[PDB]
């Protein structure tokens, strides 16, 4: 963020500056199907990452199915 | 072969009073029994809650919040009488209504309401046969 | 009037107008965003039908006047005189009607997109240098579009028109 | 995360007690995660024991206006 | 002049200008109690009849050349671009011609309807963007009409002519 | 400072996303006053302001059957 | 607009344009390094492709409307009368588009070559003396160019159309 | 005369002119209690009835020539410069005409409000520094407004005009 | 009203004002710390929104009718004529409003500055010498700007308009 635009307040935004992409991705053999094991070691859902928000926690969601 | 024929789910209609609104919402709520119109408006809670995730942290106005939506939902929107076959089904609303409000005391928190009215199928008639003679 | 945006795509050249807003074409007038669609001065479209006298019924089918979208001279110009001196086919052009709405941003209202679509005829011309009454002009170069689809679609009320010589209604 | 558009119910319903407070908590979860949950009904739902007497059924609307 | 306003019910498209003067069709200037009308800017109709030299008798029934009425580009011109294209008979046309009376308020003093008339041609055009003179403008879509029956009708006056294929005078 | 800071600064309802967090404050007072007792010592009191970003909503459907 | 450059060469008469911009041809309205090439005032060229109705493709080759480029009576007129009134082909004609850059220099930004190229008409005209609206005017020589092959060629963006008769696309 | 003020409120823009009046857009100048209000100095606005010859009656509905009021450079100019060269509308614009009353005291006696109101041009000078007729100006901007509906309302007397597009008097 | 201050940079002619208010361009009235920037006398700027009758809405883009800023006769007017006579752009204008503040400084609280900006004309002239009422003068140079991008700013309040051909708000 700031080598962008020379501050950091855009540090929150899955589009707007808070996006972590180019993870590293492990395709594996599930039972019988072809999964990702996931780059954060828990899928974090919106309620979970609300209520981590809401008890001081900079939680990371995972796009689920992606890098 | 077999064929469904109507896929009205488990709700019924509830019977309203007989004043003017009564009588209209009757016929609304008929509408959200019936389930092939929950399916256009489950996509209708699909795509919208997608589409507003990825835009958590923008910057945006509540006019900007009008035009997402409206310029949205508007390639699914055929206000036409009768379309043709195909952009009856690629584009199954009607017409859609998006007002977007505030919250007051903590300001930024948007109550809109979508409003999508859809197209309507072929279900019974009574062709009431009998002869004129001459005509 | 807002100028309007034409995206031309051809059988064998494929996006003609890839680059026709770039500033390589039309110097310090070109779009950032619009770097792939000419930018059309003036339009003019018939479409007749022949309908016989004394009676009001339609005595044929329709017959397609041509497009007449007005660009000054650049990129993609020697692209469409080679789509209209070897008769080749244009898979799409996109026309976007641009206006200015009421919270202040330009929005298409209303595009007429274009299937298998050949060029007429394409008017160059260029007004008198001496002459100053069209000394803001620079060039005028109008391609006509014969076509054998079109579509027109308003955007912002969503109703679709549709013609097509392939598929005629039933 | 891909999301969900309905649930298919590979089950035969009864009318009783352990059958109505599934689907209690079926409507409440496809409410929330905008899904339908369907399902078959079983012959024992209609009160026959035996399937293929249905069409005998000379009136099926006083059927289910049963205690 | 002032504007007058047009209603259009086709065959099968229920009523085409259903919304034509929307806040969605042609922005802030659309006008409440009208909203099923459009906004006719410039009108033209011409009646002929063939009558012979050196007489003054008519020498064959009347011939109608088409109305030519203008809108601007909103929702009922891709309906529009479906009867022309088509052959769709419109069921109904009622032009209104709207006067400013002595009191002040808007009426109308003279209607044309119409039964079912078919669209002859439709001329979209727009003028050119770079000109000044011509910067007042937005559109310009000329719907033409050949028709069946046609009844005009003064208001503050009562008379009413008629004219009719299907039933001519005895 | 007020020369300084208000290069950060933009008063402004809707300016474009690149005046916004290139100037990530809205509106900033400073008040200098003074120190008695040992003149020269300037107690200022900089009170920015910033801009206010996009988190929840509400969406609460409906039909209306004829608007 | 800025006036644009051409250069005749003929079969017979070698280079036709040879010092029609010297101070004997047009006085001193001459311009340095321009002394092999007409300045041309007014263009118009078109290129028509016959086109069926009710379909979109085309029902037949292109055919070439002519060149209409204007220049003052100069060295070249009389010139130019020879290969009109003789059938004499040109070898060559090369017009140059002229537009002022970002840098502040004059450059081709456009040039349409063509091959053997005779003169259809020549339309040798004086506006009216008496009339001081078209006082500023000298003369106006319409030379006109039927043309075998034509090659336009956009310089700053490298695009090149061609067309050709001798050549058509296999 | 007394000068008046303006609260222009806009689509995208929120209350314009908040803090129009303030000691970091006019100096000295500001008026407490007046903090959301441009100072307004010169006025000028016609509205034309185009009327036959020959008659009296009006031929045609009425058109709204423009606002002019001036201010002075302050901070809601730059914001002025957007609703203008993006064609953002203005939800409102209450302008207010002060004068002196017999008691003493300042108190609008006629005020004009004003609906979706783009602005049409904004003349920005500043007069001449060597000129010492012209010292006590600073400087000029005067805003136009085109508008949809304006109501005139004259406070002390109570009566109210209105004009509005949307809803012409039946 | 207080002068302000203009900075040219062309193209290719490099900082044009590096040097405006030196003693070698217009004697003693020079000012230090403003080497590179021309003393501006009087100035006016227009930009127009063509909108349409009968409505409120605007029917087309804004125009932007050009600056008009004078300067006297310096080292930077002859390089001002090559912007002029070749078309040359300008990289950027920084007109600076400034005033007297409530400390005693001057401080700009207005620029208005602009990316590539040709000169339209210039109108250089020079007051009569008999005339007494024109003695304080010495000469008017006053040079005009058309520009692609322009962008006010208010500094002491931190406002910002902006506009721009080359990128209009989506």
């Amino acid at each position: 963020s700031f080598a962008k635009y020379r501050w950091c307040p855009n540090i929150i935004g899955p589009q707007s500056g808070g996006a972590v992409e180019d993870l590293p991705v492990h395709v594996f053999e599930s039972m019988g199907a072809l999964q990702s094991k996931i780059p954060t070691e828990v899928l974090i859902t919106d309620r979970k990452e609300f209520e981590l928000a809401e008890e001081g926690f900079i939680a990371l969601t995972m796009r689920k199915g992606s890098d | 072969n077999a064929a469904f024929f109507s896929a009205n789910s488990i709700q019924k209609p509830k019977v309203f009073p007989n004043t003017k609104e009564g009588k209209e919402a009757e016929t609304n709520y008929k509408l959200g029994t019936q389930l092939p119109y929950m399916m256009i408006i489950n996509r209708l809670a699909h795509y919208v809650k997608v589409l507003q995730r990825e835009q958590i942290g923008a910057w945006k106005e509540r006019q900007d919040l009008e035009r997402e939506l409206n310029s949205w939902i508007k390639q699914y929107v055929a206000d036409q009488e009768n379309p043709p076959a195909d952009v009856r089904s690629r584009r199954p609303l009607r017409a859609a209504r998006i007002e977007v409000m505030d919250v007051e005391g903590n300001p930024g928190w948007y109550q809109v309401s979508l409003s999508v009215r859809p197209h309507f199928k072929y279900m019974g008639a009574n062709f009431e046969l009998s002869l004129v003679g001459r005509l | 009037p807002t100028p309007c945006y034409i995206s031309i795509e051809g059988q064998t050249q494929g996006l003609i107008t890839a680059g026709a807003c770039t500033a390589d074409s039309i110097g310090d007038s070109f779009v950032e965003g619009h770097e792939d669609e000419m930018l059309v001065q003036q339009f003019d479209h018939v479409v007749t039908v022949p309908t016989d006298p004394q009676s009001g019924q339609p005595s044929g089918q329709r017959v397609h006047k041509p497009f007449k979208f007005t660009v000054a001279l650049n990129k993609a110009v020697p692209l469409l005189y080679n789509a209209l001196s070897s008769g080749e086919k244009l898979k799409t052009v996109e026309l976007k009607w641009y206006r200015t709405s009421i919270e202040g941003k330009q929005e298409n209202f209303f595009t007429t997109k274009l299937e298998n679509a050949s060029i007429v005829d394409i008017h160059c011309e260029m007004p008198h240098c001496q002459d100053p009454a069209k000394s803001d002009f620079t060039q005028n170069v109008t391609v006509s579009l014969s076509y054998r689809k079109i579509t027109w679609d308003h955007v912002n009320a969503g109703t679709s028109g549709s013609d097509d010589w392939r598929k005629p209604i039933e | 995360g891909e999301p969900v558009g309905a649930i298919i119910g590979n089950y035969a319903f009864t009318p009783s007690t352990p059958d109505m407070k599934l689907l209690q908590y079926m409507g409440a979860l496809g409410a929330m995660a905008h899904a339908p949950f369907i399902s078959s009904v079983g012959p024992e739902f209609f009160g026959i024991d035996s399937f293929e007497e249905l069409p005998n059924i000379k009136d099926l609307k006083s059927t289910f206006e049963s205690p």
